[PDB]
């Protein structure tokens, strides 16, 4: 099925001739058009109050890396390199090797964060929950090389964050 | 050896075309250097057309002549119509890169490249 | 979170930090691996 | 006492021009789309101070937003150029901090700071309207660290 | 009944089929090959001689009407002596169908601009010539149309490097922005993913 | 060498050039083409400054990411210069003024603050130094800011013997003070010259000349302890270099004698700008100080670098000096000064 | 498994000795010229080479001709081979004849002094390959190895 | 733990420092190195070993579907622990 947009033929008697005989020297409809941006003028309006007030997020928020532990305080990290082989920008550098104890775990782990598409697919193709987007989204720097993550950042990150990091898996990972 | 040609059924069709390029192009240098205002002169805007023209001298197919006469014309199109910028024009001389050596010795220093 | 605290972990942070760009406590970049290749080091004494 | 005058002089003019940042009217990609979600009632840039201006000589920041290529960098160098000073840059999103996702494309400038000197990066792809904001803020307090007239007086 | 199975559909089969081969019959001096996808999409393989008769036959036919142009573009196969493979593919809105008109040429040989026929080659014939270097013989106005100005080679030719041989920068010296030899602080890291067992029998060539 | 500074690549921005270059006084005329040539080549450069970091924006673009480190530094205090070079293999110090100020003159910008950098260098073991005088460095000139580059020049020799010092002529350039400041002249009518400027020889030097024969400098093993004279390829008289000026610029030229008292009286009476000067008594003095021609130094083509002339780059220069209605006029309109063989 | 020792103990810079005997660093230019120079002073028996067991045939054959455009012939190898009678004018008095395939079709195998094992461990496992699938005869003059 | 290099740079948990004459340190002149304090080696090892009255037990690290892909371990041998290849925690046979 179809409609048609414009496709009219205006009534021709007086009244109707009269109509709009009025509108365009009496400017009727220009008129109606003032009416509706003061009708806005007297509207409350949708301005909140940043960075005192904020625009709502979700649990599922993309924003900025971190690596995380469990409970124990280990890396989750084990050096897979899933997240390396899908990041779909090539942001991630891994290298590896056994730690003193026995452990694979990572000795790089590099993301270049001008590199990065805040795709998540890293977090996605994780096994261990260890790489995750953050809900931080308010880093800018000042310098380039300031957004070239390595190890010892994105620990921090995950140091940093990790109560709020892990209050927003709890709510969605029954959806992942 | 029987191929669909482009422009120039021979090598001799071919060559006339090149020398009509070669006097748009002859002629267009003043006025390269007047509306870009670069600060090179007219000789070295002709010496430069010049060089392109001869490291392509060893050409014996026409359908490349061809293509490389096409791509020339295309080439000044975008100079008389100002589409480039003073940019583009001056690519063609490499200001800011350094003297790569040709010689044995010095390449021998500076890394492994050939 | 003063309804529905976090959970209380000894590796996160106590004290939140702001933004550090700018200030002498900024993030600088650097390569976190070792050096890969060991170079020979010639005898320390004389013979030849 | 110069000391003390020259103190308050500074954050005089710090203070207006940070008060009244004229970004210019230039996007180039996706990330002009959050740029315009910054302009919109929500965020409503204008509440600060932050006007945008189509001519460069009425702009005060170029708000880098969205992919540089090779074709374009030259066209932005000269808008740059054209701005009165003081100007600054802002980065916004991974095309134009680093190349983002076209990093190894043949046809892009990776990073925008190839080009032009940059004040703020600004990251995310796109970064959020709310992350710009932030971006904007976080010029303000630079340009409210701006120290011209001491250094002068100590010249 | 099978919840995860793409459907198939013989009839849009059965129609395709028997349309591709009424093309073939009434253009044999040109059509090479028809086929027809087990998605239902039907190719006609022509010879480079019969771009004009073979678009203007499937646009002005009373059966065919293919009025609209939807794609035009090419494929890049350095194994073939002619490795470009153009591609046209168009829709008939009479008849609510799509064909895939294709044909071949390499990098000296000219392929006729069909401007005349889709008014829509036209752009799309310089992204070709743009991207691949094939000439188009009778463009109305024939130049580059997505790379930079001045711009040397034809970047979707399988062997032009993914990041070109130069990159831009703003020069201090000559207060301009200049190219120079690409370097890059990080190289694209090649990957390896093709596994070394057969995943579908039915594509198998034989040895 | 250390195994971080092999040379690496092909000296492009993303190499690694092997140099870790302090450069003091880097956001002036000749530092921005210092860092630009060392940044070219992928060198670590630091940048230490005193001034605004707004002042600086300039030279961020010259580098990779991490080769431009910028510092905070001051004059008088050592612990600051001392940051800034223990981790250098060159350092190179560009470090002057025109004119004095009520905070710094040129016994302190010309000596006490070379020979500072030279001494906390020596101490922080750097091995190469870089020191710029200048031609007419001398203890008997009139003007005190060749007499302190004389005397600074000493002072940096004995503290640092193995530093190369190098005496540029008056260097030509877009930012130059010397092109542009006989153009500016322009704004008063005519243009005053001591003695009709017939008693002058000048031979200046190109910008990317002096720049390439510093870095040219660094690089060579044969450059340590030696005084180089970097002067261009010909010279000319003063009113003729002047002349020559005002006709790239197409500019109406009307120069008229005006005596050493009465000149040097105009000098003093700029001199009152708190700011940056016009114009001083000692710049005047320079202008009119003849180049000495020193055969017993080496010159630029002991570093391997062309002279380039005035005649080729003076409209690279003096072409924003035109009226619209000269703007577009060639390199080819204005016939070149007499020269001096 | 050895390819760790291309990690370590490697000579990365051109080295002189310095004015106590000792090892310095210094560029390939310094240390070609002093080659350079004491090459230019020397002739014929003066003049002398030893190749290692990882040159390759391009170091060998340049090395050969720079000691010849100085009249020398003394090119020796750590590896010794008997020079009497043809010496190495015949290739075949130097070769594996056979070939390593040919072991596959050999009947009887005679070993004099070699322990293949170590000295050739993929020959060796030619050899134990004929033994087990050709019924192979080996017998061995020499140490009784495994 | 964080040790501090001669120099005085702190060493990180790979091991890394760079040396003295590394021109590369210039870097964290008027700033500073970032260095993650909580080393993953150390936290690891004040866990206690877990005694279990079986010769194989799992481990997921916890929290169910939280945790990393269950694994098995075996406790055959006395003369050690069983250790999880994903978290690290260990296991020992009771008697
Ligand atoms: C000519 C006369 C004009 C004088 C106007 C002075 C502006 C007063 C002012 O600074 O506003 C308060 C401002 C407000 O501070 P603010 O700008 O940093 O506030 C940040 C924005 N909020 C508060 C929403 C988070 O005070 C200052 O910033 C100090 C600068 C004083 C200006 C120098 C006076 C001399
Ligand atoms: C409707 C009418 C409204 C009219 C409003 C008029 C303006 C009222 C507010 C005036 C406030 C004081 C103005 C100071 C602005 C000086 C401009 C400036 O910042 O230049 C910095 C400069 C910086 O000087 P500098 O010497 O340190 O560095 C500049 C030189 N280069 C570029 C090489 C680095 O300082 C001055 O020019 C002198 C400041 C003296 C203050 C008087
Ligand atoms: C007894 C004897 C008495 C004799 C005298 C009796 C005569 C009385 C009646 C005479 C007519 C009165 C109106 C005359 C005013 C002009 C009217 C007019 O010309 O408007 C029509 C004009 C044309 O537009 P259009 O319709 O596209 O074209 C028509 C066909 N070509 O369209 C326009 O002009 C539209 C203009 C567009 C811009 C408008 C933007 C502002 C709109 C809000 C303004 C509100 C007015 C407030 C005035 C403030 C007063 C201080
Ligand atoms: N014609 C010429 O240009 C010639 C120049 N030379 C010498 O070459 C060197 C550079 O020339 P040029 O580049 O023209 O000099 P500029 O005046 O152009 O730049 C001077 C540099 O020195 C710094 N500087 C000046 N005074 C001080 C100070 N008191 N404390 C700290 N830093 C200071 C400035 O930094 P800020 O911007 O922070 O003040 C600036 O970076 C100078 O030594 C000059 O004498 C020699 C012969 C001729
Ligand atoms: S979010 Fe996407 S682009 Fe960024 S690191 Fe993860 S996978 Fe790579
Ligand atoms: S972060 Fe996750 S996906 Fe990436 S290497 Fe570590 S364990 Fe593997
Ligand atoms: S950074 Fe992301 S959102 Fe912004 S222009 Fe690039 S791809 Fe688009
Ligand atoms: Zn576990």
């Amino acid at each position: 099925t179809y409609k048609y947009v414009n496709l009219r033929e205006p009534s021709m008697d007086m009244k109707s001739v009269t109509d709009r005989a009025a509108q365009t020297l009496l400017w009727t409809e220009l008129i109606r058009g003032l009416g509706m941006t003061l009708s806005y003028l007297f509207r409350e309006p949708a301005t909140i109050n940043y960075p005192f007030e904020k625009g709502p997020l979700s649990p599922r928020f993309r924003g900025e890396h971190a690596l995380r532990r469990y409970p124990s305080g280990e890396e989750r990290c084990i050096a897979c390199k899933l997240c390396e082989a899908v990041c779909p920008a090539q942001a991630i550098t891994i290298e590896a090797e056994p730690r003193a104890d026995g452990s694979r775990r990572t000795t790089r782990y590099d993301i270049d964060m001008t590199k990065c598409i805040y795709c998540g697919f890293c977090q996605e193709a994780c096994p261990v929950d260890a790489i995750v987007e953050g809900p931080n989204f308010e880093f800018s720097t000042e310098t380039h090389e300031e957004l070239l993550y390595n190890k010892e950042k994105l620990l921090n990150n995950g140091d940093k964050w990790e109560a709020e990091i892990a209050a927003n898996i709890q709510a969605d990972y029954l959806y992942r | 050896t029987s191929v669909k040609p482009i422009f120039s059924r021979d090598m001799n069709e071919a060559k006339r075309r090149v020398r009509e390029l070669y006097r748009a192009w002859y002629r267009e240098v003043p006025n390269t250097v007047h509306l870009f205002q670069l600060d090179i002169s007219v000789k070295q805007g002709r010496d430069k057309v010049r060089e392109m023209f001869k490291k392509n001298a060893h050409i014996t197919d026409p359908r490349v002549v061809d293509l490389l006469v096409i791509k020339g014309k295309m080439e000044l199109e975008e100079t008389i119509k100002v589409w480039k910028q003073r940019t583009h024009v001056m690519r063609f001389f490499h200001e800011t890169e350094a003297p790569r050596p040709k010689d044995f010795l010095s390449k021998f220093y500076v890394g492994h490249d050939p | 979170p003063t309804v529905k605290p976090p959970t209380a972990r000894k590796f996160i942070w106590t004290n939140h930090k702001f933004n550090l760009s700018g200030t002498p406590q900024q993030y600088v970049p650097y390569s976190t691996t070792r050096k890969k290749i060991q170079e020979w080091v010639p005898p320390s004494t004389p013979y030849k | 006492r110069g000391e003390y005058v020259v103190a308050k002089l500074d954050d005089l003019i710090n203070w207006a021009r940070r008060s009244s940042l004229w970004p210019m009217t230039f996007g180039l990609a996706c990330c002009a789309v959050e740029m315009m979600h910054m302009a919109a009632p929500r965020y409503d840039m204008d509440r600060f101070g932050v006007v945008f201006r189509a001519s460069p000589r009425q702009s005060d920041v170029m708000i880098v937003a969205g992919t540089l290529t090779n074709k374009m960098a030259p066209a932005l160098r000269k808008v740059y150029d054209q701005m009165p000073e003081p100007r600054y840059v802002v980065s916004m999103g991974s095309c134009a901090n680093g190349g983002g996702y076209y990093h190894y494309s043949y046809s892009v400038v990776r990073g925008c700071d190839r080009i032009v000197p940059v004040d703020i990066y600004v990251p995310g792809c796109p970064p959020t309207a709310e992350a710009l904001l932030y971006g904007i803020l976080q010029l303000q307090k630079k340009i409210k660290r701006e120290k011209r007239l001491r250094i002068w007086y100590r010249r | 009944t099978r919840p995860t199975v793409r459907p198939r559909n013989d009839v849009a089969h059965k129609q395709l089929s028997a349309f591709g081969e009424y093309v073939a019959e009434i253009l044999p001096k040109y059509v090479q090959q028809v086929q027809v996808s087990c998605f239902n999409e039907l190719e006609i393989c022509i010879h480079p001689d019969g771009v004009i008769p073979v678009l203007t036959f499937l646009r002005d036919h009373s059966n065919a009407q293919f009025k609209s142009l939807a794609d035009l573009t090419a494929v890049d196969i350095p194994t073939r002596q002619n490795r470009f493979e153009i591609v046209y593919n168009l829709l008939s809105l009479r008849f609510n169908s799509r064909i895939r008109v294709k044909t071949y040429t390499d990098e000296l040989t000219p392929i006729e601009s069909s401007v005349p026929v889709y008014k829509a080659a036209n752009w799309y014939e310089r992204e070709i010539w743009d991207m691949f270097g094939v000439f188009f013989a009778n463009h109305p106005d024939l130049r580059r149309i997505l790379t930079d100005y001045g711009f040397e080679g034809h970047p979707f030719r399988k062997d032009f490097p993914l990041s070109g041989y130069v990159e831009l920068r703003y020069d201090d010296e000559v207060k301009r922005v200049v190219a120079e030899p690409v370097e890059l602080a990080q190289e694209f890291r090649k990957f390896d993913l093709n596994s070394p067992w057969e995943a579908f029998p039915a594509y198998r060539q034989p040895p | 060498l250390h195994h971080a500074v092999i040379p690496h690549g092909k000296g492009g921005r993303s190499s690694v050039s092997g140099i870790v270059a302090t450069v003091f006084g880097a956001t002036g005329f000749l530092g921005r083409y210092v860092v630009n040539h060392l940044g070219r080549m992928g060198s670590q450069v630091i940048v230490p400054h005193r001034c605004e970091p707004y002042d600086t924006m300039h030279l961020r673009p010259m580098g990779d990411l991490g080769q431009i480190i910028f510092m905070d530094w001051n004059g008088r205090d050592k612990d600051s210069i001392r940051r800034a070079v223990e981790h250098s293999s060159v350092v190179i110090n560009l470090v002057g003024r025109e004119w004095e100020t009520q905070n710094f003159d040129f016994e302190d910008v010309f000596v006490k603050i070379p020979q500072a950098i030279a001494q906390v260098s020596k101490e922080a073991g750097v091995e190469k130094f870089i020191h710029i005088s200048h031609l007419n460095a001398d203890i008997k000139s009139s003007s005190k800011y060749l007499r302190s580059k004389a005397v600074g020049e000493k002072e940096v020799r004995e503290t640092f013997p193995e530093a190369t010092i190098i005496k540029p002529a008056e260097i030509f350039g877009r930012e130059d003070r010397f092109l542009n400041y006989f153009a500016n002249i322009r704004w008063f009518g005519g243009v005053p010259l001591i003695s009709l400027g017939k008693k002058t020889v000048k031979q200046p030097v190109y910008i990317v000349d002096v720049t390439k024969g510093i870095i040219n400098a660094i690089k060579d093993p044969d450059a340590r302890g030696k005084t180089f004279a970097f002067v261009g390829p010909s010279r000319y008289l003063l009113f003729d270099l002047v002349q020559y000026v005002f006709a790239v610029a197409h500019r109406p030229f009307l120069p008229y004698p005006l005596p050493h008292f009465a000149y040097r009286w105009i000098g003093r009476l700029f001199e009152i700008s708190p700011f940056e000067p016009w114009t001083t008594r000692d710049k005047v003095e320079r202008i009119h100080t003849t180049d000495k021609i020193l055969p017993h130094l080496p010159g630029l083509e002991d570093l391997g670098v062309e002279a380039t002339p005035l005649e080729l780059k003076a409209i690279e220069v003096l072409r924003r000096h035109r009226t619209y209605r000269w703007l577009s006029s060639e390199i080819e309109d204005v016939q070149p000064a007499k020269t001096i063989p | 498994f050895a390819y760790d020792g291309l990690k370590r103990q490697r000579l990365t810079e051109p080295m002189v000795r310095n004015e106590k005997g000792l090892l310095t660093h210094t560029t390939w230019e310094d240390a070609l010229s002093r080659v350079a120079g004491m090459l230019q002073s020397f002739q014929g028996n003066d003049v002398a080479a030893i190749a290692g067991g990882l040159v390759d045939a391009e170091a060998l054959i340049a090395l050969k001709d720079l000691l010849n455009r100085v009249d020398s012939d003394t090119l020796c190898t750590e590896e010794v081979f008997p020079t009497a009678g043809a010496g190495t004018d015949l290739r075949s008095n130097y070769l594996l004849n056979t070939t390593i395939a040919g072991v596959e079709e050999a009947d009887v195998v005679l070993l004099v002094g070699t322990n293949p094992r170590f000295e050739a461990p993929l020959f060796n496992a030619r050899i134990r390959k004929s033994w087990l699938h050709n019924d192979l005869k080996v017998a061995l003059i020499g140490s009784p190895v495994d | 733990g964080v040790r501090t290099s001669p120099t005085g740079e702190k060493v990180t948990h790979t091991g890394q420092v760079y040396d003295d004459g590394d021109y590369r340190k210039v870097r964290f002149v008027g700033r500073q190195k970032e260095v993650n304090e909580n080393f993953a080696i150390d936290l690891i090892a004040e866990q206690p070993v877990s005694q279990v009255g079986s010769r194989v037990i799992s481990c997921d690290g916890g929290g169910g579907a939280l945790g990393h892909p269950r694994v098995y371990i075996n406790l055959d041998k006395e003369t050690k622990t069983g250790t999880c290849g994903y978290c690290g925690l260990q296991f020992r046979q009771q008697h």
